[PDB]
């Protein structure tokens, strides 16, 4: 009947493919030449279960001067995509230390969905050979399964923008998380 | 001439090739033309209109001829100004007009007391001036009087 | 070039805009760059143009829109929302509707302006809450 508008914000460390993920959702065409540093002011139509939802997609960066303005994008957020890389293990241990407390500081009681990018790159040989120079290995999916549990993520998934695998299901899970009404209030003052 | 509602006489007397009567002239009491105009001001419907018209005309002429000095600044022996004297005497008709004085003329719009800040739809926000309406002990204030 | 462009658009002069497109093409600078946007509220060229104008015919809007089209960033530019608190969410369409000019509304809608954008600034909140004007936070409602 009437589409419901929901706010989705994607946050992740640099070069993780957040912009690529949203772009592939947008036009279903991987940009192989030019990728904007941020993809902003876009609303996409999605239907999951008898409901029509307009999802407003916001991106956050910190490459240059975007960290100062990043806080402005948090308020009135309905769902968060905590995004990281499977080909870059360093993208994992930084999620709890610095990103999570900021997320809870600005926008608490908001559903958070964990996502790892570059599923194919975890099985690549050149990436493994280069990474072994520093005694490192690709991110283990089971480690992600557990890491979702630790940070209380609503759900954790994998995406591959190159082969458009799981993008639709992942963002559908994001939307179903968003439509959820949450649980009242906790320890509400008298 | 001003108190008797004779604009032509005032205009001629202010600017004459032979002699000129400066508007910033004080009598023995110290009251200037604006002071006297306020003194004879009345709350009646007819009197207030001509009082305000003459006051505005004379103030504009004085500002135009002398841009450096503002006529309302002059004080009488009692130390009051036309605004303060009107407040003390209880003459609302001229007082309210003085409070919300707005000048459309670009040349001499500085002496206005009511400005327009901005309009959003039916909401209109305007910026009044209270340079002498409220004083923190520096000088007598209209409110205390 | 933010101050000069702001002054040019405020004055409504159209000749001064000549040469902006070659400059953008050579420097590859988008019209939504942080430098161009006013730091105070993220205000951009278009809302400044629509705010002040003569008889509803600023006459600078079509040139700026064509420039944005050439840059290939029309969708982002037209519906760029204001940041900050007081005027959060406000867009060009709300301003065009408020100023009672049908022509600019038609132009923005045709060019692809978002029509469901919500204005949630404190100024737009109800009277008792702190906002001096409330209209449902929608273009059609406004
Ligand atoms: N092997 C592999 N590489 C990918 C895949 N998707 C994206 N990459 C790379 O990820 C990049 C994601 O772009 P982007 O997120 O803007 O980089 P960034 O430098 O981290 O951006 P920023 O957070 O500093 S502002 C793309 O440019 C692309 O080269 C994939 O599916 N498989």
């Amino acid at each position: 009947m009437a589409a419901i508008r929901k706010k989705l914000v994607i946050v992740g460390d640099g070069a993780c493919g957040k912009t690529c993920l949203l772009i592939v959702f947008s036009k279903d065409q991987f940009p192989e030449v030019y990728v904007p540093t941020v993809f902003e002011n876009y609303v996409a139509d999605i239907e999951v279960d008898g409901k029509q939802v307009e999802l407003a997609l916001w991106d956050t960066a910190g490459q240059e001067d975007y960290d100062r303005l990043r806080p402005l994008s948090y308020p009135d957020t309905d769902v968060i995509l905590m995004c990281f890389s499977i080909d870059s293990p360093d993208s994992l241990e930084n999620i709890p230390e610095k990103w999570t407390p900021e997320v809870k500081h600005f926008c608490p009681n908001v559903p958070i969905i964990l996502v790892g990018n570059k599923k194919d790159l975890r099985n690549d040989e050149h990436t493994r050979r280069e990474l072994a120079k520093m005694k490192q290995e690709p991110v283990k999916p089971e480690e992600g399964r557990d890491m979702a549990n630790r940070i209380g993520a609503f759900g954790y998934m994998e995406c591959s923008a190159k082969t458009k695998d799981g993008v639709r299901e992942v963002f559908e899970m994001a939307t179903r998380a968003a439509l959820q009404a949450r649980r009242g209030k906790k320890k509400s003052g008298c | 001439a001003a108190c008797t509602n004779q604009p032509h006489i005032v205009n001629y007397l202010t600017e004459n090739p032979h002699k000129k009567a400066d508007m910033r002239r004080q009598d023995s009491r110290g009251n200037t033309v604006l002071h006297a105009l306020v003194a004879i001001a009345d709350n009646t419907r007819e009197n207030t209109k001509f009082v305000t018209k003459m006051y505005d005309l004379l103030l504009l002429k004085c500002a135009r001829l002398f841009p450096d000095s503002n006529l309302e600044a002059v004080l009488n022996n009692d130390g009051l100004s036309p605004l303060m004297m009107a407040a003390k005497t209880g003459k609302i008709g001229i007082f309210q007009h003085i409070i919300r004085r707005e000048v459309t003329d670009e040349d001499t719009r500085h002496l206005s007391r009511k400005f327009k800040d901005w309009a959003y739809g039916p909401v209109y926000s305007s910026l009044y001036d209270l340079s002498s309406l409220d004083t923190c002990g520096e000088e007598a204030s209209v409110l205390e009087i | 070039n933010r101050p000069i462009l702001f002054d040019i658009v405020s004055r409504g002069s159209t000749a001064d805009l000549d040469g902006l497109l070659p400059f953008l093409l050579t420097h590859k600078k988008r019209l939504t760059d942080e430098e161009f946007r006013e730091p105070s509220t993220g205000k951009t060229c278009l809302p400044k143009a629509l705010l002040n104008l003569s008889n509803g015919r600023n006459d600078t809007i079509p040139v700026l829109l064509d420039i944005a089209e050439r840059t290939g960033n029309m969708r982002e530019f037209i519906n760029s929302p204001f940041r900050d608190i007081y005027y959060r969410g406000q867009t060009a369409l709300h301003i065009a509707i408020e100023r009672r000019c049908k022509h600019y509304v038609e132009l923005l809608v045709a060019q692809g302006a978002d029509v469901h954008a919500q204005a949630r600034g404190r100024f737009f909140q109800p009277k008792d809450e702190g906002g001096y004007f409330y209209f449902g936070e929608l273009p059609l409602s406004l």
